[PDB]
DNA sequence: TATCTGACACGTGCCTGGAGACTAGGGAGTAATCCCCTTGGCGGTTAAAACGCGGGGGACAGCGCGTACGTGCGTTTAAGCGGTGCTAGAGCTGTCTACGACCAATTGAGCGGCCTCGGCACCGGG
DNA sequence: CCCGGTGCCGAGGCCGCTCAATTGGTCGTAGACAGCTCTAGCACCGCTTAAACGCACGTACGCGCTGTCCCCCGCGTTTTAACCGCCAAGGGGATTACTCCCTAGTCTCCAGGCACGTGTCAGATA
C-alpha cells in the first residue's frame, strides 16, 4: 500500500480518491494525499492522546465525549481550532 | 460499504494508548473531526491552486493550507509531521 | 461537570414539529434529527446564557435581567 | 407549545451556564430566543429535505443546516 | 485582457436611471459584489449537489441555493426573476 | 438570437457565466439552464441596489453614485443589510 | 480617519517581523487602512454600547474587553 | 532598515476621531493603551495570513489581492480592490 | 466674460471567446420491490413540574465628594505634496520535459454479520 | 465515605466476500525554467501648513455610602405527564433494472467586448 510506503496509520488512497472525486482541482498530485493523510493522522494522535490523558485522570479505561471535550476545551490552540464546534454528549 | 476512519482511528487510539478504549459515540465524533479536518484543508489548498491559475493540488498547496488554518505550534508540528512523511514516501 | 441533556424529549419534539409544520406541512422526522436539534438548541442556549452571566458581572449585579441577554445577542449578531 | 420549555429547565441551562441568581423576566425572553434559533435552523433543513424530493428531515440535513449557519455539530454525521 | 462585469452593470443601470452615471470606485465596489454573489451561490449549488451524489448543476441547485442564501422578499424576487428567464430560454 | 443573454432577455452575460461555472471546479457537469438562472439572479439583484443607490443618490441632489450612496443603500435595507453584514465597503463612510 | 504614513510604518513594523525582505503595493495598504478603521469603528460602537449598559457615559477599557470577550 | 515603535504613531486625536465615528462621547484616558493593543493584535493577524499568501504564490510583494484574502479567511470580506 | 482641466463617456480594431451544428456516451429519470424506521395509541410509576409562604439579599435611588475629562490657546512637529531617480521585480513569453490521467489485470484491505467478555452502573455492608 | 458480590450490553475480535487500490505502461499537456522589458515601490529633498502636543481650568460625573423595599431562592406539599415497555400499521427510503436525451467534445465561424485614443460636463483660473 501507499500509507506503509509512507509510513503511516491513515489511507492515502482513500485520501486520494476524495481528493479527485471531490471537485477540488483539475488534477491531483502524488504528494497532495501522503501530506493530507499525515497531518489528519498527527491531529487524531494529539486528540486521542490528550483525550486518553484525561480520562486516566478520571481513573476511566474509555474515551468518551466528555474526555474529548476535555481534552479540546482545556487547550488553547486546540480550542481556536474547534471553537465554532458542539459536541453530542460533551458537556461544559 | 459505507466509508469510515473508525479503523484508522482505532490503529492510532492502541499506539498512543495500548490499554485504553473509545466509546462508540467517541469514535463518532472522532470520524466527524476527520471528515471536517480534510474537507477545510482540501477546500483551503484548493483556493490556493485557484488563486495562482494553478490546475494540480500537490504537497506545497497543503502545507500551505496547513499553515494557514492551524494555531502555531500545531501548524509547525503539522507541517514536520507532512514533511516527514512525504519524504519517506518518496524515498521509497 | 455533568454532560446529560437538560430539556425533556417530548416538549421539544412537540415544539420542534409544530414549528416544522409552519414551513411545510407533511414531514417527518427522524429520531436522531430531534435529537441533533436538541443538543445544538441546549448548547446555543448555555452560551447565551454565560455571556448574559458576563454582562450582568459587568453591570455591577448579580441577578441576570433581559437587558443582558439583548446586549449579549447584539453583540454575537 | 413554546411553554413546554419550563422554568425549571430554563434555571438547569442557566446554572451550567454559571448564572447565579435569575430574574422572573428572563423566562419568555429565553422562550423567544429559542424559538428565534429553531425557526432558521428548521427551515434550513426543511430548505435541504425538500431539495434532495425527500419527505423525512435527517440528521444530516440539520448538521448542514446548522453548519451553514455556522453552529458546526460533532456526533451525527 | 482582464474581463469585468462593467459593461452589464452601467447597461443594468442605464434600464433602472436612465440619466445617472455611476463613479468608477463605485463601479468596483459593485463588481466586487457580483463576484462575491455568483461564489456564494456557485458554492452552495457545489456542495448540494455533493450531497445529493449528483454529478451536475441543474437550475434546481442553483435555486435552491438562492433559496438559502438570500433573504425572505430577496430570494422570493430573485426565484421569480430566475424562473421568468430559464422559462423564456427554453421557449425559443 | 445569436446572444444566450439576449435569447432569455438579460444582462448579464449567460455565456461567461456558463463558462465560470464550467472552469470554476464546482462540478464536472453544468446543465444548460444553470448560467441562465445564475445570470437572472445576480441581474435582479445588481438592479436592486443600484436602483436602491441612485434613489438615495437623487435625495441629495446628486448625479452620480459613489462608495457612499451604496454603503446608505445597503445599511438602510433590512435584507441587502442582513446579506452583506460582514462587508466592509471601501471608502463608504 | 488615521494619518497614511503612520499607519504605513506601523505595518512595515509588523511585517517585518514575519519576513525581513518584504515590500508592499500601496493598494495593499490602503486596504489594509480601511479594514483597521472599520474594526476599530465597530469595536467602539459596541464599546459604547456596553458603557451605557453599565450606566455610565465614559468609555474604560471594561468596556472594550468585554465588546471583545462576547464578540469572540 | 529596522523599525520601532510605530504603533505609538496612533495619535490621541486619531483614537478619539474613531470614537467620535464609532458615537462614543467620553473617552477615558486608559482607553488609548487598549485601543493600540487591540490594532496591533488584529494587523498582526491580518499581515500573518497575507505574507503567507505571498509567499505561497513565490513573490516579494504583498498585493491588495492577498490582503482582501487574507481578510475574507478572517471572514471581513472588503469591496474595492478587485 | 475666455480657458483649461480632470474623471465620465463615446468611436474604431480586432482576436479571442462565444455561438451553430452534430455525434456518442452515460447521468439521470422512472417503474417496481423490500423492509426499516416512523407514527400513534395505551398503561404504570414516579420524578419532575407547579403552587404557595417567608425572609433577607440584592436592586435601585439619592447624595456627596474629588477626580479626571473636555475645551481653549499658543507652540511644535511632521504629514502631504511636487519632483527626481533608480532598480528590484512582476508579468509575458518560448521550450521541453517530467508528472498526472486512463486503462487493463490482479489482488488484498476493508466492510458486514456474528460472537464472547470485560468496563462500568448498583448496592448494601464495611 | 470505601468493597466485594452480582450483572449486563456494547466493545473488540473473527471470517468470508468484494470492489477499490496497486502494478506496469503510454499519452498528453501543465508547469518549471531561462530570458526580457516595462512598471511601480522605495529612498531622498525643499516647502507649507495642518494636525498634534503641552498646561490651565472649570466642572460632569464615576465611585462609594447609606437607606428602602421587593421579589427570588429555600423549602414543603400537591399534581401531572415524561418515560419505559408493548403492539399494530404503513409509508417512504434504499436499491435494482431499463431507457433516453442532455451534455462533454470537436470543428468552423464570426461578433462583441476589451483596449487605446479623443470628446465632453462640473468647476476654478487667470
Amino acid at each position: 500500500t501507499r500509507s506503509s510506503r509512507a509510513g503511516l496509520q491513515f489511507p492515502v488512497g482513500r485520501v486520494h480518491r476524495l481528493l479527485r472525486k471531490g471537485n477540488y482541482s483539475e488534477r491531483v498530485g502524488a504528494g497532495a494525499p501522503v501530506y493530507l493523510a499525515a497531518v489528519l493522522e498527527y491531529l487524531t494522535a494529539e486528540i486521542l492522546e490528550l483525550a486518553g490523558n484525561a480520562a486516566r485522570d478520571n481513573k476511566k479505561t474509555r474515551i468518551i465525549p466528555r474526555h474529548l471535550q476535555l481534552a479540546i476545551r482545556n487547550d488553547e490552540e486546540l480550542n481556536k481550532l474547534l471553537g465554532r464546534v458542539t459536541i453530542a454528549q460533551g458537556g461544559v | 460499504r459505507k466509508e469510515s476512519y473508525s479503523i484508522y482511528v482505532y490503529k492510532v487510539l492502541k499506539q498512543v494508548h495500548p490499554d485504553t478504549g473509545i466509546s462508540s459515540k467517541a469514535m463518532g465524533i472522532m470520524n466527524s473531526f476527520v471528515n471536517d479536518i480534510f474537507e477545510r484543508i482540501a477546500s483551503e489548498a484548493s483556493r490556493l491552486a485557484h488563486y495562482n491559475k494553478r490546475s494540480t493540488i500537490t504537497s506545497r498547496e497543503v502545507q500551505t493550507a496547513v499553515r494557514l488554518l492551524l494555531p502555531g505550534e500545531l501548524a509547525k508540528h503539522a507541517v514536520s509531521e507532512g514533511t516527514k512523511a512525504v519524504t519517506k514516501y518518496t524515498s521509497s | 461537570k455533568s454532560s446529560e441533556l437538560l430539556i425533556r424529549k417530548l416538549p421539544f419534539q412537540r415544539l420542534v414539529l409544530e414549528i416544522a409544520q409552519d414551513f411545510k406541512t407533511d414531514l417527518c422526522f427522524q429520531s436522531a434529527a430531534i435529537g441533533a436539534l436538541q443538543e445544538a438548541s441546549e448548547a446555543y442556549l448555555v452560551g447565551l446564557f454565560e455571556d448574559t452571566n458576563l454582562c450582568a458581572i459587568h453591570a455591577k449585579r448579580v441577578t441576570i435581567m433581559p437587558k443582558d441577554t439583548q446586549l449579549a445577542g447584539y453583540i454575537c449578531r | 407549545n413554546i411553554q413546554g420549555i419550563t422554568k425549571p429547565a430554563i434555571r438547569r441551562l442557566a446554572r451550567r451556564g454559571g448564572v447565579k441568581r435569575i430574574s422572573g423576566l428572563i423566562y419568555e425572553e429565553t422562550r423567544g430566543v429559542l424559538k428565534v434559533f429553531l425557526e432558521n435552523v428548521i427551515r434550513d433543513a426543511v430548505t435541504y429535505t425538500e431539495h434532495a424530493k425527500r419527505k423525512t428531515v435527517t440528521a444530516m440535513d440539520v448538521v448542514y443546516a446548522l453548519k451553514r449557519q455556522g453552529r458546526t455539530l460533532y456526533g451525527f454525521g
